[PDB]
């Protein structure tokens, strides 16, 4: 069978201001299999309200996933997104910044 | 402008204990409108979009009956590829399908198709005429042979060419408000002093509709890919999508960097220039 | 609006 890592983007659905919420999102892509485990973190630590798009996938097969939640960006908190999937020696963990 | 309807299914077995995962979604164009997922607790085709909830409960009953149905056959699916690939019932293996129609900006019919993968792989297709197969190894041209000798691709023709583009015509008219508008990327510019002697510059593009977008870098008037970056289109959470583009750019030579903008939405491309 | 269960299996 065919083995593709995900791609994995960490950005936030509108313009990040300190105090304002918003919301985190996590998109992982471009994976195959399915079966995939994606938290979102903040400083390190697993967020636990977060959900997920219904799994779908593009022309060449491989699958997307969208996950968010709701946060407060603030000056200091760290926010990331931690991804595992077969393809993964282990966790790969993409901090959010900001600016992308 | 064009349309489409589609659905997408994936099903997983289980080999540790139970019976396949299936999902179902449609869509309408860049529009998730239902689901169904086997895992779910309803049991039931879901809406995924307000103008879908003005179906009635037959709406809903005969959609999930459907679904429920596709499950099963694509159940069936999984235990006879794993024969057919001589594979242990140990391993979890994934179908595939997808399947659905285009309409053009008349609203007439332009193409249907139909896609099966198994284990993120072509299995076998339709071909465009909609009248025949394209197999894509020995174990598929066994489907193929059984699916041409009983005529399978006429069926899917009558779905795809009728009843899909009816329905996608029904749909684009219910959900107007939305289904044909068009929302236009919020651009602009951001400036990223990288270090001393060099700058990235990246041109975004926010809260767009549908997802279908090019964005462009010229220094100059020329086109530019060299030092660029160009993330994948990506869903904002709200039905809306988002993209940028990057460069880097010898610092106090903004000025010679545009960005360029098409979209569905815009009449005229957008030019972006840092200044 | 999905199609009937007309499918044949693989």
């Amino acid at each position: 069978m065919i083995q593709r890592t995900p791609k994995i983007q960490v950005y936030s659905r509108h313009p990040a201001e300190n105090g304002k919420s918003n919301f985190l999102n996590c998109y992982v892509s471009g994976f195959h299999p399915s079966d995939i485990e994606v938290d979102l973190l903040k400083n390190g630590e697993r967020i636990e309200k977060v959900e997920h798009s219904d799994l779908s996938f593009s022309k060449d097969w491989s699958f997307y996933l969208l996950y968010y939640t709701e946060f407060t960006p603030t000056e200091k908190d760290e926010y990331a997104c931690r991804v595992n999937h077969v393809t993964l020696s282990q966790p790969k963990i993409v901090k959010w910044d900001r600016d992308m | 402008g064009s349309h489409s309807m589609r659905y997408f299914f994936t099903s997983v077995s289980r080999p540790g204990r139970g019976e396949p995962r299936f999902i179902a979604v449609g869509y309408v164009d860049d529009t998730q409108f239902v689901r169904f997922d086997s895992d779910a607790a309803s049991q039931r085709m879901e809406p995924r979009a307000p103008w879908i909830e003005q179906e009635g409960p037959e709406y809903w009953d005969g959609e999930t009956r459907k679904v429920k149905a596709h499950s099963q056959t694509h159940r069936v699916d999984l235990g006879t590829l794993r024969g057919y690939y001589n594979q242990s019932e140990a391993g979890s293996h994934t179908v595939q399908r997808m399947y659905g129609c285009d309409v053009g900006s008349d609203w007439r019919f332009l193409r249907g198709y139909h896609q099966y993968a198994y284990d993120g792989k072509d299995y076998i297709a339709l071909k465009e005429d909609l009248r025949s197969w394209t197999a894509a190894d020995m174990a598929a041209q066994t489907t193929k042979h059984k699916w041409e000798t009983a005529h399978e691709a006429e069926q899917w023709r009558a779905y795809l060419e009728g009843t899909c583009v009816e329905w996608l015509r029904r749909y684009l008219e219910n959900g107007k408000e939305t289904l044909q508008r068009t929302d236009a990327p919020k651009t602009h510019m951001t400036h990223h002093a990288v270090s001393d002697h060099e700058a990235t510059l990246r041109c975004w593009a926010l809260s767009f509709y549908p997802a279908e977008i090019t964005l462009t870098w010229q220094r100059d008037g020329e086109d530019q890919t060299q030092d660029t970056e160009l993330v994948e289109t990506r869903p904002a959470g709200d039905g809306t999508f988002q993209k940028w583009a990057a460069v880097v750019v010898p610092s106090g030579q903004e000025q010679r960097y545009t960005c360029h903008v098409q979209h569905e939405g815009l009449p005229k491309p957008l030019t972006l220039r840092w200044e | 609006f999905l199609p009937s269960d007309f499918f044949p299996s693989v």
